[PDB]
């Protein structure tokens, strides 16, 4: 795009979301996800390829159908008290409603078909875009109604989200779509224990983006989206695969990476709430994770990969691209576990 | 009768919505919605709100919708179905006969209809408020607060609105 | 020396899905740069036939030319 | 949980209370793994870019040790400030609600009749 | 949640054909659910492959149910045991049979039982202790 | 000399790392200065002065 | 509750039908999706007139120039999926497989 | 017999082939925007109806 | 400042500099028909940029210090092994022909690079779009087989779609008997013993397919070497055409950005040249590759970025 | 009543004449989405009759002139960059 048209469509759905998380009535954070929507489509056809056309189309569709469901939640809120502040739901069907329409806008249950398939379509770039800041403003509202969610409804929709996360993701082979399906392992986590103390919930956000920027910008440093594409990165760029080894380990959740950081904590959370049975399927789940992580770390650094006489030629010009913030982001998702009770502060 | 107007014009409504839900033609769904889009302002007429109603007129079913048909007339296939054309069609309509009578019959004899919402099946005259309005018109000014209260929803509304115009382009430019 | 993969076990990763089955068995890989190849002409270059009914065309003027819509 | 506690000054990293607190000394060992997180983000930074790692624009260094030192040194000072608040706060409460917080008898284990399992 | 109410309210063991009816009823409620998916994730060819598709779940998991159900309440007073977690692992086991034979293969109703029987002694298990899968926020 | 084209960073952005020294001494000395006000604060309002 | 309010709610969950099933063409589900804000508009209206609250008429002018801007971007990704595919059928829209 | 038959088939190859069969199941989907809705419906209706969520 | 964004923002605008001395005029033809030749006196004619024809050892003249580098080091392929013996089983045949795409990928990239920041017209011999008449050649000779040309015309669709092709192509089709007539004199031992029918098999692979799949792109104007030596009417066709019928003279600034934004990176361009697809002939093992990689790191300047390396004398390094 | 007894009137004159005269014998786009965009924007100045009789009309006439100017300035993005210049 026009470098300054390509900026507004950025920080328009910046602000989109910022609208949601200062809105103290319900039509202004409706106004948000409006904005936050109407910019992200141009965002993901940046390229103009039908891959783009089809990912921007099933996104534009979910996120329109879970944006009207918002709108008659808050309708069925209004029209049985006549209140437009964000506070506590006052009538069940409104609560449940609102659940599954902010749950697509996310996307952790069912509602997930899109998610894997719109960032398979679209560029790279957006995809850390779609995969990280599109999910702060369902989530703001989320953390916002927690005192009436459903513990039901929510911790259900948690499960299913960790489980098809888990088990898909064995089987898929674009990197971008493993990525995705990590995305909606991780959503479940802290969907989880939203009713309990969103604390945690902004905590395992707060960790979880940290390790996704990581995990994509070193992705497009590697401008590969397939598994082979990034096998092939060990012999030009052997830094790149260790780093991409470690940041593997950290998301995969093995201590004393920060990928322990939210699991322990939620673990330890729900354990005070007297559900015990819960935290240990989806910390058992959890594995299923990290085999493809496991496989993606085989393939790019572990074990070298056969290469091509061509990237001789790659070796003899440097990379151009600064790749902003990616050396703060490595060492701020790998080695803060010692820095855990710095989660009171969000609190 | 006439008591019954507005419950009238709300059953029309419904069976409005079953036109397109049931997605016919396009041309023929949105004909469907053109007539639900008529009735609904009259449900809204009723109830005063003159302005808010004549905006569905003007905005929607002569604004949006006409663009909306204007779409479907220069795209869609060279063999557009005629109503009946696929048993579907058809099945989906006589699918929405069959919901709105039992309910309007369950709502017109037991009048203890709870389906997802618990709502008593009285008269639609039964739930007018009272009082004098004065001189000035409850509707019309409301939404002229646009401009004496409606101070952050012009700064947002229009924003995303020049958006709107910017990300159409971007769209529609093909690269 | 230390054993490394070899292409047998890089096609074995190099398939459209890790694990085959015969729904997925016929799934081609992407394209890599993201390009799904373009289909044919898309165009509705009607040929307007001016002329034998139209006082516009003066009389027995049969005209043929093809137009993106309004652009001869 | 706090998130509405009496007296919320919104986006406040710092509130006046915290000030009353002994501010964390320079030589806190979280302050200084702040310092060393800098340094390996230094080391990263020089690593990605093809970089002699350690002798490699050592101003850049500096500049991430600084930051991460004083975004840290301010990080402690709301985290200690909302580890004292939730004590605080808690301590008010048991005094306000005595007989939801009753206090045990003195029972010495000469009387307590712990059973005894053998062992074999 | 009156359908899965049905099966606690009546007594373990005590009226086996109260217990066979509402347990069976659970599995095919249950069939109902995952049919409908099937059908939705993965379409038939046509209405009557749609209904052969729901025919085969259905039955399976009304199978499941009854026999669940059955072997849990006759094994129960048959040994006298109404708080034995064995009256469950015997009927997860009779369901794990009930499935092997339902799609015909002997290894994956060994599996079926081991599964069955292990989860259905876990749900008795929580059921006489105070388990909660869905805890309230108590904190 | 080696390479043909004077490379991007091969000579030194003079401006950029003596702003860069600028933060990090700006940086420190307001932390030393913070650290006092604070110190000294918490001193007072305690009590202990 | 008056039943006008049920026939509007019933005409959400018809149109909420309509829009989720699909039958063969992308121009339907936009026109579903348009009757998902317009019995929006008049259950807004209806309890807003009824209430008279005054400044919550703001939110029925607000609510569907919003949801116009779903036309302004739904319209335009179809006739793209158009010039592409040609026919804008969902069927058509099945390239991303994986 | 025992070692690397029996005892590596019931713990972790049972389970590995599980997750195989699982993980089929989960990504072999159909790209289909009908088909997603539809089972978006169903969920919806199942939600407000038979999960029990609303009483 | 380079042409990053915020460079585009406050000034540059590529179509400023553009005139209608801009094109990228490509000299092809058959094997020693003096298109290097023509090429160059048409881009001394128009003081335009010549660009030498894209060997293997191109690439080296592009980075370090402009000295070829040991052919394992650089390509692992060489072209007199190939025509002294082409069915050797080392696959020399296809590593030489997709190194040398490659390095006509790299090539066309440095040209498109300074016509859009200098605005001055650009010249090179051969094109990416005109090396496919060697392997095509390189095919119905036996040289190859089927798998080197499903992977040469994959990367072909996933590197050239993004090159538009040139403003015109010039073409000077010496017959192949007289091209025969002047080798024996060049008298280098590894081309004498070219198949006649190779020779013939790249005339005629440029005639039905290069000329028409560029004429509806672009202006095809062709000569021969009696036109050569009279490059004073090879150049006023250029004068005379009007850079007609070209997706080059209708692009606006916003593409042109998105061009240099491509170009400026390297390895962006190279990306897709290298392709996970494994071809047996070109694909380097584990072990070698590494190897060459050691090999490659312990060159000088080539350790770190450049102006990173005090081995060269690279001093204020602990301060860069 | 009134207002539906006309409208009902006018159909029957409407559909009793017809009857007597049947028995008894992408820029097409662009210009929709443009017109679309600028409409949704038309109404939101329509209350501004009423709107000018606020009493708070300063504030009033920062936001009524704002509208316009984006009105103007949507369009003026529209016309730069081609826009109202529909393909030819
Ligand atoms: C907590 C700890 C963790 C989080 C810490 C906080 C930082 C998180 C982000 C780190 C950096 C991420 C990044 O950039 O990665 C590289 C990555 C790839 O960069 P790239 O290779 O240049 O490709 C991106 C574009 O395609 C490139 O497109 P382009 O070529 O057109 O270049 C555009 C670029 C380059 O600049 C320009 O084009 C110049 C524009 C000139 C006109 C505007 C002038 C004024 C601009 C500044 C105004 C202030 O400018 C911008 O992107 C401007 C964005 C800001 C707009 C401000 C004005 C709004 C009114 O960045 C992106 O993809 C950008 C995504 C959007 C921002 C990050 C969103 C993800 C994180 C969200 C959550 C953050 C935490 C919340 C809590
Ligand atoms: C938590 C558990 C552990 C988690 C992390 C595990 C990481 C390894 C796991 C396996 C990774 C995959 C297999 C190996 C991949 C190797 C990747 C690679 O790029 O290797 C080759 C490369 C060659 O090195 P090169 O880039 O040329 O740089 C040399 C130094 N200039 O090598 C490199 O580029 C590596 C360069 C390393 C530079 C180290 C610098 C050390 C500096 C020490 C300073 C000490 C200061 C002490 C001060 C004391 C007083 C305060
Ligand atoms: C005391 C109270 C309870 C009393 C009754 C006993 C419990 C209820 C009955 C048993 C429920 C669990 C057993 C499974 C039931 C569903 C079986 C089913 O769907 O079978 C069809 C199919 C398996 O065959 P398939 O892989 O399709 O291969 C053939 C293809 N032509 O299925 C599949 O392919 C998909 C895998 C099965 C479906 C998903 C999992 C369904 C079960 C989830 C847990 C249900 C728990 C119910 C009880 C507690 C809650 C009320
Ligand atoms: C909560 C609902 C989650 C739905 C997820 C749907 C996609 C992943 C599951 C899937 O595709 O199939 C699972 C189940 C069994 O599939 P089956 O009928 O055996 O067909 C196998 C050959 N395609 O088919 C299903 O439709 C069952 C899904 C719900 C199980 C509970
Ligand atoms: C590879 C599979 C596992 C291999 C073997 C591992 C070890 C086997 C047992 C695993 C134990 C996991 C759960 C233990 C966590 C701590 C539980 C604990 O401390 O005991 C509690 C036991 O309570 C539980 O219910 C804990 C869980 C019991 C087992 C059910 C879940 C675990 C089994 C299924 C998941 C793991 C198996 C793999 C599935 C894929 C006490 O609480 P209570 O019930 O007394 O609470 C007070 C009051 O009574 C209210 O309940
Ligand atoms: N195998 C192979 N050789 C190529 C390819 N492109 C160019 N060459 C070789 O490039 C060398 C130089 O081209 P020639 O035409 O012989 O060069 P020249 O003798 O200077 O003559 P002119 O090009 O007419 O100036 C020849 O040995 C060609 O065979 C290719 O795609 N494959």
């Amino acid at each position: 795009m026009n470098p300054i048209i390509y900026t507004t469509l950025i920080m328009t759905v910046m602000s989109g979301t910022m609208l949601v998380m200062i809105s103290s009535h319900w039509l202004l954070i409706w106004i948000g996800f409006e904005m936050n929507l109407l910019a992200m489509i141009p965002v993901l056809m940046k390229n103009f390829n039908p891959r783009a056309t089809e990912a921007a189309t099933k996104y534009f569709l979910t996120q329109a159908t879970a944006s009207m469901m918002l709108m008659m939640a808050i309708i069925i809120n209004l029209l049985y008290s006549g209140q437009w502040t964000i506070t506590k739901m006052f009538n069940p069907v409104a609560m449940t409603m609102m659940t599954m329409a902010l749950a697509m806008k996310l996307g952790l249950s069912p509602f997930h078909f899109w998610v894997p398939e719109v960032t398979q379509g679209i560029s790279l770039q957006a995809g850390l875009l779609l995969l990280t800041w599109q999910k702060l403003a369902p989530l703001s509202v989320l953390c916002q109604i927690s005192q009436s969610i459903n513990p039901n409804l929510m911790l259900t929709m948690a499960m299913l989200s960790i489980l098809i996360g888990g088990w898909g993701g064995l089987n898929q082979t674009q990197l971008r779509k493993i990525m995705a399906y990590s995305s909606i392992a991780h959503m479940g986590w802290m969907t989880a224990v939203l009713p309990y103390n969103t604390t945690m919930t902004i905590l395992n956000l707060l960790i979880y983006i940290t390790m996704t920027l990581a995990m994509f910008m070193l992705l497009i440093h590697s401008s590969a989206t397939t598994t082979l594409s990034l096998s092939h990165t060990w012999n030009k760029m052997p830094v790149i695969t260790s780093l991409m080894m470690v940041t593997l380990l950290s998301m995969g959740g093995l201590p004393p990476l920060s990928g322990f950081m939210p699991k322990w904590m939620i673990i330890q959370e729900m354990t005070k709430n007297e559900s015990i049975i819960m935290p240990t399927l989806m910390a058992m789940t959890a594995l299923l994770n990290l085999y493809f992580y496991m496989r993606l770390a085989y393939s790019s650094s572990l074990t070298m990969f056969p290469s091509t006489n061509n990237m001789k030629m790659k070796w003899q010009f440097e990379h151009t691209k600064q790749m902003k913030l990616l050396p703060t982001m490595i060492v701020l998702s790998t080695l803060v576990l010692p820095m855990t009770p710095a989660l009171s502060s969000l609190n | 009768m006439t008591m019954y107007i507005a419950f009238i014009l709300s059953t029309i409504f419904v069976i409005g919505f079953v036109g397109f839900s049931s997605k016919p033609s396009p041309i023929y769904g949105g004909l469907g919605l053109i007539v639900s889009g008529g009735v609904g302002c009259g449900i809204v007429l009723n109830f005063g709100g003159s302005f808010l109603g004549l905006m569905v007129f003007l905005i929607y079913l002569g604004g949006m919708l006409v663009v909306f048909g204007y779409t479907t007339a220069m795209a869609t296939e060279m063999y557009p179905e005629v109503w009946v054309s696929n048993k579907t069609v058809f099945g989906a309509f006589v699918s929405g006969l069959m919901m709105e009578f039992c309910m309007v019959y369950y709502a017109l004899k037991e009048e203890e209809v709870e389906i997802i919402f618990k709502f008593n099946g009285l008269g639609d005259w039964v739930i007018y408020d009272t009082g004098d309005s004065g001189f000035f018109s409850e509707e019309a000014m409301g939404i002229a607060a646009l401009y004496s209260y409606g101070t952050w929803l012009v700064i947002v509304t229009g924003w995303s609105l020049l958006i709107g115009v910017v990300v159409i382009m971007e769209i529609t430019r093909g690269n | 020396r230390q054993w490394q993969p070899d292409v047998e076990w890089a096609e074995q990763f190099g398939g459209a899905v890790m694990y085959p089955t015969k729904e997925t068995a016929h799934w081609k890989p992407p394209p890599w740069n993201d390009v799904d190849p373009p289909k044919d002409t898309l165009v509705s270059n009607l040929t307007l036939n001016f002329g034998p009914q139209h006082p516009a065309a003066h009389g027995v003027l049969r005209l043929v030319m093809e137009l993106s819509g309004e652009m001869v | 949980m706090m998130s509405g506690r009496p007296g919320r000054v919104p986006l406040q990293f710092l509130p006046n209370e915290a000030r009353s607190l002994p501010p964390p000394k320079l030589t806190d060992p979280r302050l200084v793994y702040m310092g060393f997180l800098g340094y390996c983000s230094g080391l990263i930074d020089n690593a990605i870019r093809r970089r002699p790692v350690v002798s490699a624009g050592l101003h850049r260094q500096l500049l991430y040790v600084t930051s991460f030192v004083f975004f840290g040194y301010y990080l402690l000072k709301r985290q200690d400030y909302m580890y004292a608040l939730r004590d605080h706060d808690m301590f008010a409460y048991v005094k306000s609600h005595p007989e939801d917080f009753p206090e045990k008898d003195k029972k010495t284990y000469g009387e307590i009749l712990e059973e005894f399992h053998p062992v074999r | 949640k009156t359908l899965l109410h049905k099966y606690s309210d009546i007594p373990e063991g005590t009226e086996c054909h109260r217990k066979a009816y509402a347990s069976t009823s659970i599995g095919g409620a249950t069939g109902l659910i995952v049919s409908a998916y099937s059908i939705a994730l993965k379409p038939p060819a046509s209405f009557l492959e749609g209904v052969a598709r729901t025919g085969r779940y259905t039955f399976t998991s009304a199978a499941i149910g009854a026999i669940f159900g059955l072997t849990s309440c006759i094994s129960a007073q048959v040994r006298e045991k109404p708080d034995d977690p064995l009256n469950y692992f015997i009927g997860g086991c009779a369901g794990g049979l009930t499935l092997g034979a339902r799609t015909r293969s002997y290894g994956i109703g060994a599996a079926a039982c081991a599964y069955m029987g292990l989860t259905a002694a876990l749900v008795k298990m929580g059921q006489l202790e105070g388990w909660q899968v869905f805890a309230e926020p108590k904190v | 000399k080696f390479y043909i084209r004077e490379p991007p960073h091969g000579s030194p952005d003079w401006l950029k790392v003596g702003l860069t020294l600028g933060t990090s001494v700006f940086l420190w000395i307001y932390l030393i200065k913070q650290h006092k006000e604070d110190v000294l604060e918490y001193k007072r309002r305690n009590g202990l002065e | 509750m008056p039943l006008v309010y049920m026939n509007i709610i019933m005409a959400f969950a018809i149109a909420l039908a309509g829009l989720l099933m699909y039958r063969s063409h992308l121009m339907s589900s936009l026109l579903c999706l348009e009757g998902m804000m317009l019995s929006l508009f008049i259950m807004s209206t209806l309890i807003i007139l009824n209430t008279h609250f005054t400044l919550a008429n703001m939110m029925p002018i607000i609510l569907l120039v919003f949801a116009a801007c779903e036309a302004a971007l739904g319209l335009s990704l179809l006739v793209m999926v158009s010039n592409t595919y040609g026919t804008d059928y969902v069927q058509n829209l099945n390239l991303l497989q994986c | 017999l025992l070692d690397l038959i029996w005892l590596e088939t019931i713990l972790p190859k049972t389970t590995s082939f599980i997750q195989m069969k699982m993980s089929i199941m989960v990504s072999n989907q159909k790209g289909l925007i009908k088909l997603y809705f539809l089972s978006f419906l169903i969920t919806i209706m199942i939600s407000m109806t038979l999960f029990n969520y609303h009483e | 400042l380079q042409y990053g964004p915020l460079a585009f923002v406050l000034g540059e605008r590529t179509t400023r500099k553009l005139t209608e001395t801009s094109k990228v005029i490509t000299v092809d033809g058959n094997i020693c028909s003096g298109k290097g030749r023509l090429a160059r006196e048409i881009a001394e004619k128009l003081g335009l940029r010549h660009f030498p024809e894209a060997g293997i050892h191109y690439a080296d003249s592009t980075t370090g210090d402009g000295k070829p580098l040991d052919v394992q080091l650089s390509g692992n392929c060489s072209l007199e092994k190939f025509y002294d013996d082409p069915k050797s089983n080392d696959g020399n045949s296809y590593r030489l022909q997709s190194w040398l795409y490659a390095s006509r990928l790299l090539q066309y990239a440095d040209a498109l690079e300074h016509l859009l920041s200098t605005g001055q017209g650009v010249v090179l011999e051969r094109s990416i779009y005109s090396d496919f008449v060697f392997l095509e050649a390189m095919y119905r000779q036996g040289f190859i087989r089927k798998q080197c040309v499903e992977h040469y015309n994959e990367v072909k669709k996933v590197t050239a779609c993004e090159y538009l092709p040139p403003h015109v192509v010039v073409y000077v089709d010496v017959p192949v008997p007289e091209i025969q007539s002047r080798i024996q004199k060049k008298g280098n031992p590894h081309e004498m013993k070219i198949t006649a029918a190779y020779l013939q098999d790249i005339e005629n692979a440029y005639k039905k397919t290069f000329l028409p799949e560029m004429s509806e792109k672009c202006e095809v104007l062709q000569y021969s070497a009696r036109e050569a030596e009279d490059a004073e009417k090879v150049v006023e066709d250029i004068e005379y055409l009007k850079c007609d019928k070209g997706p080059w003279p209708d692009q606006d600034d916003r593409t042109f950005h998105r061009l240099r934004m491509l170009v400026q990176n390297k390895l962006e361009v190279l990306n897709y040249t290298t392709i996970p697809v494994y071809l047996p002939e070109i694909t380097i093992g584990a072990h070698q590759s590494d190897r060459v990689f050691q090999k490659f790191t312990e060159l000088p300047g080539r350790k770190y970025s450049p102006g990173y390396n005090e081995d060269v004398g690279d001093k204020w390094i602990w301060l860069k | 009543m009134n207002i539906m007894l006309t409208l009902l009137t006018n159909v029957t004159l409407a559909s009793l004449l017809v009857l007597i005269a049947f028995w008894l014998p992408m820029k097409f786009f662009l210009v929709a989405i443009t017109f679309l965009l600028f409409d949704l924007e038309i109404a939101l100045l329509l209350p501004l009759p009423w709107a000018s009789q606020t009493n708070n009309l300063k504030t009033m006439l920062t936001m009524a002139l704002f509208l316009l100017i984006l009105l103007a300035a949507s369009l003026a993005y529209e016309w730069t960059q081609k826009g109202l210049e529909w393909a030819e």
